[PDB]
């Protein structure tokens, strides 16, 4: 995250630290004891789909002070329309081994409903976006967990306020044009989180971008809302074995 | 009360109905009060609120 700051312990507690042989890989976001929502890409050079990891709770990845939470990713499932090393498509529903247990710091944020998300949620213009990831553009990832608030953008906004792929119907863009403040590779699979009436909702997905807060372009974000039932479906399915599941969608 | 305008007055989510008629609902986790449109945790950890903040202000 540029430009953001410190997320204070417990007040992100739906992000999610996915790590592969304990190094980070990316952000996730819980919506239920055992899912956790990512991105696609994410997953694109795992070799080996059981190391694996989400953590719950972190904050200082400097330190343990015994509110974290592990646990084995027991299925990656990717939409059948994702295509690796590309853009579109860009989430993962991930099933945990075993439930975390919910506590103060970590809570699911809500996974909306489809039409809530479309004809109230899209019109919140700012959100937050967190993660562990790169404080500058070719910099060092962050030790404490950082969030930013983020306007969102009409795509066709964005299309013209931006100067390389599509912006489609499964994205959004959010931030800023100014190279101040954004999200960044990793970020990826992180939450975008939006507030209404004392509620927090996952609306996005850490996707894509250009660079780093680089000037003339916004962050681009998995528009989640079109995968809701696609998520409640397989949310509701029993898991299969081998890791790695790519369901169709829609 | 239409969903698609003021989220037909709910604070979560709004089905339509045949009819001038309309249908808060909640998510898991939350009751719906009987002003029709409210909705109150049900539960300790109800999704999308931060303990520490819901605490900081109870
Ligand atoms: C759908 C992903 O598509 C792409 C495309 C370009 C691209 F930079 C990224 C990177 N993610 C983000 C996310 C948010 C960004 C933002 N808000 N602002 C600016 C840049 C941002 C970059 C990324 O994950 N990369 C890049 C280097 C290897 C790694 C990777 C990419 C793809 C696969 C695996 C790993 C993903
Ligand atoms: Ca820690
Ligand atoms: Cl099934
Ligand atoms: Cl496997
Ligand atoms: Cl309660």
């Amino acid at each position: 995250i540029v430009g953001g700051k410190v997320c204070p312990k417990g007040e992100c507690p739906w992000q999610v630290l996915l790590l592969v042989n304990g190094a980070q890989l990316c952000g996730g976001t819980l919506i239920n004891t055992i899912w956790v929502v990512s991105a696609a890409h994410c997953f694109d050079k795992i070799k080996n789909w059981r190391n694996l990891i989400a953590v719950l709770g972190e904050h200082d990845l400097s330190e343990h002070d015994g509110d974290e939470q592990s646990r084995r990713v027991a299925q990656v499932i990717i939409p059948s329309t994702y295509v690796p090393g590309t853009t579109n498509h860009d989430i993962a529903l991930l099933r945990l081994h075993q439930p975390v247990v919910l506590t103060d710091h970590v809570v699911p944020l809500c996974l909306p409903e489809r039409t809530f998300s479309e004809r109230t949620l899209a019109f919140v213009r700012f959100s937050l976006v967190s993660g562990w990831g790169q404080l500058l553009d070719r910099g060092a990832t962050a030790l404490e967990l950082m969030v930013l608030n983020v306007p969102r953008l009409m795509t066709q906004d964005c299309l013209q306020q931006s100067r390389s792929p599509n912006i489609t119907e499964y994205m959004f863009c959010a931030g800023y044009s100014d190279g101040s403040k954004d999200s960044c590779k990793g970020d990826s699979g992180g939450p975008h989180a939006t507030h209404y009436r004392g509620t927090w909702y996952l609306t996005g997905i850490v996707s894509w971008g250009q660079g780093c807060a680089t000037v003339g372009h916004f962050g681009v974000y998995t528009r989640v809302s079109q995968y809701i039932e696609w998520l409640q479906k397989l949310m509701r399915s029993e898991p299969r074995p081998g890791v790695l599941l790519r369901a169709p969608f829609p | 009360l239409i969903c698609v305008n003021e989220n037909g007055g709910c604070e979560q989510y709004c089905s339509d109905h045949t009819g001038t008629k309309r249908s808060c609902r909640c998510h898991e986790g939350y009751s719906l009060l009987a002003d029709g449109v409210s909705c109150t945790p049900t539960v300790e950890y109800p999704c999308g609120k931060i303990p520490i903040l819901e605490k900081r202000n109870a």
